[PDB]
């Protein structure tokens, strides 16, 4: 039941988002 | 895509992934297999004693998994840690399987009565007589020990086991056809589903079902001399006429009509789908694939029967060794030594060798059933950016 | 009256030839797997399959032997002369089928174990080849059963 | 060299025609040999003579054919090597054909052997 | 044995009720448990049916001479 | 007396030889398919066909053996010499033809598996060659079936 | 008496030998054709003479076997050990000749495939050679047919 | 009658073939174990398993021969061809199974000796294959037990 | 009658096969010993152990053959083919077991001598391997004893 | 030329065989076991000598 999705991460905010989503993540 | 799986579902997911993957919309029969493979393995073989002991060991491992989470496993122990729940379920099914087989701890045991099955009449006549034995009382929870486990009861029991395995394989093929129909409904083809799945299914199903119904009718009539070979004798003449042994009064003409219908359906399994595609505008692989699949189902049934016979033979050998050790030991020391040696040998043969062989054979049979059924490989797992060290 | 010697000989020969074929196939598959070792240690699951096929062939041989031995009951329906020869024919067919299946399985398993280290995506194809090979052993077992079936009628 | 090999094949076909003629003769050369009278020692002598004729014919024919094949192979190689040398190759081919013809003549002579009733 | 049939049906119904009470929260989980129960019931049914079909009428009795 | 016993022995030898030839062909095709799959997984799917052909030849041999077994019938006639002889001859001929065809088809498939990996075009001609090879065995099986049909030798 | 056994054995041996020889020749020719087709697939399509010769050998063997089988009519003729022994030997010799011719022709075609790959003149030359070999095989088949005709007497 | 010529021959042949096969397998395994010990003493210690398999095969063959010999009771059992035939069949089966198991065990022992230097996990896995071969040999021996038990019909 | 022929033939065959196996083992052991002595004369002293084991096995086979032969006394018991057949079977089995054991032990001893020249613990490993190989000779002796007893069991 | 001479040798052997066929009539002379054995042995010796000479 998956579907394609895209998320635009700001360059500065990219590190924090990556660190948060690292554990399990979705895509 | 990757489906969510519980702790028990993890082993089924691993086996299914080993058997490729499927599309996100494509149905995953891994959950169904998580019971079917135990269902076949229980039918395949099982030892009540060691199997219960193996289940207890697996349950202890599951209980201590908290430490096993900390305590890294070694090689096959790692796979065992993942598949403990599936192994426990398979052993649970094998418990009922052994209950049917009545060989508790790889040995027949009386059920309810003092003797589950005995010989009515023939008080002085030997078991090798015209009257021989009569089962006035039959074991209600399992096969009658007189009729199955006795010395000369082996051939008829093996024939019955093979006949039942044939029906089990037919049922597995029917389940695969049902799964294919379900996938087609999920596929949602307006008429292509009827053109492709319906002819590919049903045809060989009814082809084998004629023999299955013949076996049922034989069980109803109870012919003796032909044993389980009455079906072979009947099918030996694909041509018309004769058919004296036919239990159903119209079995001969109806069988000829069914043969004609199967012959007509044989092109209908292949031709309609490419014709519809050309009208809109593989089958060559599908060609002979039906016959090959039927042969494979027969092979699976024969393999199950052979595995059951081999397990029975191994149990008989172990029981004979134990009896020889016990009888020929007036002193306790000789009996103890023989019992220990027999226990070690039987454990090694059954819990390791026979268990692994039966598991592999059941896995092969389930893989064949799935390949004939659906999901056609062609897929991968969902990809999240999980921290592998953390998760 | 001398038929039971031929019957026992055929019953033994079926198992002997099946065991020989299974041993050859198993040895070939084991050598191939050990060669595939170290390079792709994760391919233990794939390497297990040919041993499973060899075990299945051996079990089929043992089943055929047990059926043949059960067929030999001189107490009722004296063996006459057709019974022993029919048992010998069934045993020979079973043993030859087992040997052929074992040799083919060993060769194919060695090839598959070699292919295991590089591009393991063909595991499905290797398993399909192994199943197609074991189909021969299944057909041989079926033929042996069919031959054993006609044994009883020969009494008259 | 292909023409030389064609000459060799013609020699082989001549050997085959000789064999066919031998078979036809043996069909004709078969004695009376009644189904009832197939046990007399004279019938055995006729059979032995016919077998000797066949053995002398076929074995010599096969030997000549093998010799012709080897000689023709070497001759084709030589003709490919040297353009001038063709008649020499034809000489060896004719020798092989003559050996086959000699075998055929031997069979023709042996045709009259049978003495069965 | 029709009594065995009724017993098996009652056991299946009890298992279905237990599965519903356990996992009514997850309708998909409830369907999974129901499918598992149905498969187990089918397997046990087939096993017992084969066993009883063997006992329908015996072709021959056993011989166990010493 | 014992002639139908020899006929049954020949019938079994038929299936034995057919299985041997099919196994040899299958082993050769499997080696070729392993090489092709090592080359490219795409060629692996198209390369399964020769194994199926060898299995079909083996199944045809098994069917011939089953027909021969059906031929043996005590109630048909008393102990007769010709019944064993014709059956044994048919079985031997069918088995030898099947084994030879299987070996030839195995060699052809072993060559074709390597050939197809380099160029896919020649696979079409390889298919026709394998079809002719299998058709030879099919003709041999039909010839053997003719002899089996030739059963009523006496009266 | 035992004549039908001898005749059936001879016919079976004839069929088996013809099939084995055809199989060997076909295998050699097909291996050669597959090897030659690697360079130029276009020439490979022309390389069907091996298929034609294999089919011809198989058809000749099958026809000979069928003719021999038809000769076995116990109702028409009670037959004799002499007649059965003659028919069996004749059929077996025909089959052996066909097998040898097919094997030799396939051996030639194996190199003929590479020759055709080299040039079309070598292709037509190999075609002529295979035609000569097929003519020899047909001569053997005709000899077998005549021999089967003799068995009628 | 002629039973001793058959039964004694079968009993001798079982032991002879089993010993020959086990000896060949043990020789191959010993060569591999020597190579491994030259490579590393730990591999030499690990390589003991094929020797155990060969010894088990030899013991099984000896046990089958002993059972066959104990079956010989001419004083109690009247001289029947069937009684000797059963023992001969059991001996032939045991000997053939032993020889096949010995050859397979030698091949597997060489492979596992290479694997032990290659990787400990490879040797651990190959232990399973060796156990499977031993199980096939045990199945053959068990069929031998049924063959021996069939001699009961003769008296 | 003709039973002494079979008994004497078996007695001769036992000794012949045992001698052949001992010769093969001794040749292999001597080759290994020469190699070790060339590498290291000091280590060559311990290398003689496999040769001694092979010679002991050969002597044991010869001793068993002599014991079996000595039992045959025509004056002791009247003409009975059972005793001769049993003696012949015992001789054949013992000789075959001794020959196979000698050949395998010689090969293993040469390999172990090379390994011992390589590493010291390899000597203990090869000793264990040879002890394992001795099982074949033990089984042969047991079978010979069983057959000798069956020879007296004749009645 | 030597090849032609060797072929002429085989032609002479064929002529000898033709003469043997002319004399093949068995009514004139009855040959016993000794006579047949003598003829066969002498012929075989001559044939072995001839094959060795040809090689």
């Amino acid at each position: 039941p998956m579907q394609l999705v895209q998320i635009i991460i700001p360059i500065e905010s990219a590190h924090l988002t990556v660190s948060y989503l690292g554990e399990l993540g979705l895509l | 895509t990757y489906f969510r799986t519980n702790k028990f579902t993890s082993a089924f997911q691993e086996i299914v992934d080993a058997y490729g993957v499927a599309k996100y919309r494509e149905a995953n029969p891994g959950v169904f297999t998580i019971v079917t493979f135990p269902f076949l393995f229980a039918v395949m073989f099982g030892d009540w004693g060691h199997g219960i002991c193996l289940l207890l060991g697996t349950l202890v491992l599951i209980v201590r998994e908290k430490k096993l989470a900390s305590q890294k496993l070694d090689d096959i122990t790692d796979m065992t840690f993942g598949g403990r729940y599936v192994i426990l379920m398979m052993a649970l099914f094998s418990i009922y399987t052994g209950l049917i087989y009545n060989e508790f701890f790889s040995v027949p045991f009386e059920i309810f009565s003092h003797s589950a099955y005995a010989c009515r009449d023939l008080s002085c006549s030997e078991a090798t007589t015209v009257g021989l034995i009569k089962v006035r009382d039959t074991y209600p929870f399992g096969v009658d020990p007189v009729w199955h486990g006795s010395r000369s009861e082996l051939p008829f029991l093996n024939s019955l086991k093979m006949k039942m395995s044939i029906l089990l394989g037919v049922a597995q093929m029917n389940l695969g056809i049902i799964l294919s129909y379900f996938n087609a409904t999920f596929f949602r083809i307006g008429v292509n589903i009827w053109c492709q799945f319906i002819p590919q299914i049903i045809f060989l199903n009814s082809l084998f079902g004629y023999l299955s119904l013949l076996i049922i009718l034989k069980w109803i009539t109870g012919s003796q001399a032909d044993l389980y070979h009455v079906m072979i004798y009947m099918f030996l003449s694909p041509t018309d006429e004769l058919g004296d042994n036919q239990l159903f009064p119209g079995q001969k003409t109806a069988q000829l009509v069914l043969l004609l219908l199967a012959f007509v359906s044989v092109p209908w399994m292949l031709l309609p789908k490419p014709f519809i595609l050309k009208m809109q505008h593989h089958q060559m692989i599908h060609t002979i694939e039906f016959v090959l699949g039927a042969v494979s189902n027969t092979a699976s049934y024969l393999r199950l029967w052979a595995l059951s016979l081999a397990h029975s033979e191994l149990s008989s050998v172990f029981y004979e060794k134990v009896l020889l050790l016990a009888w020929g030991y007036n002193n306790i020391l000789i009996l103890i030594v023989g019992i220990i040696v027999f226990i070690f040998a039987t454990v090694g043969v059954l819990l390791v060798m026979e268990t692994l062989s039966a598991f592999l054979h059941a896995l092969r049979l389930h893989w064949v059933e799935f390949q004939n059924k659906f999901y056609e490989g062609d897929g991968y797992k969902f990809s999240p950016f999980s921290f592998a060290l953390l998760d | 009256e001398t038929a039971p010697f031929f019957g026992f000989l055929g019953a033994a020969a079926a198992l002997v030839f099946s065991c020989m074929g299974a041993a050859y196939g198993t040895a070939k598959s084991g050598v191939g797997v050990a060669s595939m070792g170290v390079m792709r240690p994760e391919l233990v699951m794939k390497s297990i399959v040919p041993v499973v096929m060899a075990g299945v062939l051996g079990i089929y041989g043992l089943i055929i032997a047990v059926i043949i031995s059960t067929g030999i009951n001189p107490k009722a329906k004296s063996y006459y002369l057709f019974d022993g020869y029919a048992h010998l024919s069934s045993g020979l067919a079973c043993g030859l089928a087992g040997l052929s299946a074992g040799m083919a399985i060993g060769i194919v398993g060695d090839a598959g174990v070699r292919a295991n280290a590089q591009q393991p995506k063909l595991f499905v194809g290797m398993i399909l080849i192994l199943i197609f090979a074991e189909a021969l052993a299944l057909y041989g077992l079926i033929v042996g059963i069919i031959l054993s079936s006609r044994a009883g009628q020969s009494r008259a | 060299i292909t023409s030389k090999n064609l000459i060799s094949v013609i020699f082989c076909e001549a050997v085959a025609i000789y064999g066919v003629i031998v078979a036809i003769i043996l069909q004709t050369k078969l004695e009376s040999v009644p189904a009832s009278q197939i046990y007399a020692p004279e019938s055995l002598r006729a059979g032995y003579a016919i077998f000797a004729s066949g053995i002398i014919v076929g074995f010599a024919n096969l030997v000549c054919g093998l010799c012709v094949g080897i000689i023709g192979s070497s001759c084709a190689l030589s003709d490919a090597q040297n353009s001038s040398l063709f008649v020499k190759i034809l000489v060896i081919e004719i020798f092989g054909s003559a050996l086959g013809l000699f075998g055929v003549i031997v069979g023709i002579i042996m045709s009259a052997q049978a003495s069965w009733p | 044995f029709l009594v065995t049939t009724l017993v098996f049906l009652v056991i299946g119904i009890i298992a279905s009720l237990c599965t519903r009470i356990c996992c009514n929260r997850g309708p998909s989980t409830n369907l999974l448990h129901l499918t598992l129960v149905i498969t187990a019931t089918v397997s046990c049914w087939m096993m017992w049916a084969i066993v009883y079909l063997a006992q329908m009428k015996p072709l021959i009795v056993p011989i166990l001479s010493e």
